[PDB]
């Protein structure tokens, strides 16, 4: 319900679980889909850190 | 590079790879030649 503000964004921390990447084209429609490095469309195949 | 990217960009990056590697194999044939010249002129002298 809330987010942050300019100066104090959150950082947040994820590992060791899953993340279903497939269930994307499912929300409303992200007007920015800009992927730099990647390629988004259907490749959450890699293992990151 | 494959499994990571798409076509229209994979293509360029290949096509920098390709190049490089193309240069640097007509550098080594030329080397090659120039010293097989030498080594048939030593070896014509031998004979003589």
């Amino acid at each position: 319900t809330r987010f942050a503000s300019v100066y104090a964004w959150n950082r947040k921390r994820i590992s060791n679980c899953v993340a279903d990447y497939s269930v994307l084209y499912n929300s409303a429609s992200f007007s920015t889909f800009k992927c730099y490095g990647v390629s988004p469309t259907k490749l959450n195949d890699l293992c990151f850190t | 590079i494959l499994s990571r990217l798409d076509p229209p960009e994979a293509e360029v990056q290949i096509d920098r790879l390709i190049t490089g590697r193309l240069q640097s194999l007509q550098t080594y044939v030329t080397q090659q030649l120039i010293r097989a010249a030498e080594i048939r002129a030593s070896a014509n002298l031998a004979a003589t």
